């Protein structure tokens, strides 16, 4: 929700974009976080 | 946030908490003997090769600052290079200098003997794939 | 949880029997079917397919002098039958239960054989009614066939036996046993992503 | 021709690998998978030494594949 604090600014919530890629592409399976290397 | 990326050489910065090599092992220090334009002289650096201190940094006293340290970026005989600027320098108190070094396996190995608490890959495997190609 | 995933083996029905000259004939290329002497003998069985997944069979023998259940020749599961209504010696129109997958694969005039329970006594073949006969023509459930075709003069039975076809199915090593040389065998089903059953847990 | 005990074969691979996870100490690794499917199990808290021995996973002499 800090998301809903951060529009806090807006002029009053759709939105349609592409991403910045993140950590969610898959080769190691992790039930906690680890971190992880970038090679 | 980008660190660790898996390389030929070590993404460690020297002397830091995970390439561990000893503070004090490599101490280097001297009085000035010649401040100049970006460059500074002094007796110890001529005992040591070229190179020596290429990526090292400068250590001293300033009446106010107290601790100041800042890089050096080539070093020849008893001259050296800094990256940064020069504050003003006087040949007095003297310039605890360390040395820096190539970061590679080899440079860690020989130099500092610290190839046991190396970060770098050699055998990076040139990214053999397991597709698009035979092999194995 | 995953609709049904598993595919490990598992144990299931099993039959075995020396290998008839019918079954040599069949699936002994006529280039070597001379010279087979009157001292050889062949090993064949059958067995149903616990589950989808699996494959087929792999058989394991220990013979005479043979030291552990060796892993040599493999079988396909052949169809099987239960038969549930007691036929007498000249029974023809077969009512059994038990429609296996590919008990419906076999053409008209197909050689099937029946057996009953195996144990101390009931091994033997003299006695124990094990009759091959002829499948003519199947009627769903029921299938006609005829009694005492090749190597057995025709028999009685009784409900809840087996019935197993093995017209070009079955399973054996190839292995030219003498007589007399009894061995213990274990047929052990397999599985793609599970492999073959226990290593020799298996039955014998 | 002879029987399978000497016939050519589906190869075998003989080599190893080496295979860099992540950073850090964790405090236990559970479980190794191939090819989508659950291969080996359990709980390995420090340096130490294991075997996956269930090549029946994929194949064998009769059928492909199968770590060990
Ligand atoms: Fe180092």
């Amino acid at each position: 929700m800090w998301w809903a604090l951060a529009m806090l600014v807006a002029s009053v919530e759709v939105w349609t974009a592409d991403w910045q890629v993140l950590g969610f592409g898959n080769f190691r399976t992790k039930a906690v976080k680890a971190k992880q290397a970038k090679k | 946030g980008l660190r660790l990326s898996w390389s030929r050489g070590c993404p460690h910065a020297l002397y830091d908490g995970q390439c561990r090599v000893n503070k004090e092992a490599f101490r280097v220090d001297a009085t000035i003997l010649t401040v100049g334009a970006g460059t500074v002289t002094a007796a110890a650096y001529a005992t040591r090769p070229d190179g020596y201190f290429a990526g090292g940094f400068i250590e001293w006293i300033d009446p106010v600052y107290g601790v100041e340290r800042r890089g050096i970026e080539t070093h020849t005989g008893n001259t050296i290079t800094i990256f940064g600027t020069v504050d003003g320098l006087a040949g007095g108190y003297i310039l605890k200098t360390y040395p820096g070094c190539p970061r590679t396996s080899a440079a860690c190995d020989t130099i500092f003997n610290n190839l046991a608490n190396f970060g770098g890959i050699p055998s990076l495997p040139d990214r053999s794939p397991f597709d698009g190609n035979p092999i194995f | 949880a995953g609709y049904e995933p598993n595919l490990t083996p598992a144990i299931a029905r099993r039959i075995v029997y020396e290998m008839p000259y019918v079954d040599l004939v069949q699936q002994l290329p006529d280039g070597e079917l001379n010279a087979v002497g009157p001292n050889d003998a062949f090993i064949n069985s059958q067995a149903e397919k616990p589950t989808d997944m699996s494959a087929a069979y792999d058989m394991g023998i220990m013979a005479e002098g043979e030291s552990g259940f060796d892993v040599r020749g493999n079988g396909d599961f052949g169809a099987f039958g239960s038969l549930a209504s007691d036929i007498d010696y000249l029974s023809t129109q077969i009512v059994l239960s038990e429609m296996t997958d590919m008990w419906d694969d076999v053409q008209p005039g197909f050689v099937a054989r029946i057996a009953k329970p195996v144990l101390d006594g009931q091994r033997t073949q003299m006695e124990i009614a094990e009759e091959f006969v002829r499948i003519d023509a199947i009627n769903g459930n029921v299938i006609t066939v005829a009694r005492g075709v090749l190597d057995t003069i025709p028999f009685r039975h009784q409900k809840s036996e087996m019935l197993w076809v093995t017209t070009y199915d079955g399973g054996t090593d190839w292995q030219k046993y003498a007589g007399n040389e009894s061995i213990d065998i274990k047929i052990l089903p397999w599985t793609l992503g599970g492999g073959r059953f226990p290593i020799e847990d298996a039955p014998i | 021709g002879s029987k399978s005990k000497k016939v050519t074969v589906g190869y075998k691979y003989y080599m190893g690998l080496f295979m860099g996870l992540f950073r850090g100490p964790v405090n236990e690794i559970t479980e190794i998978r191939v090819g989508d499917r659950t291969a080996w199990t359990g709980s390995i808290t420090g340096n130490t030494t294991i075997q996956i021995n269930k090549e029946s996973l994929f194949g064998g002499t009769k059928a492909e594949g199968g770590i060990d």
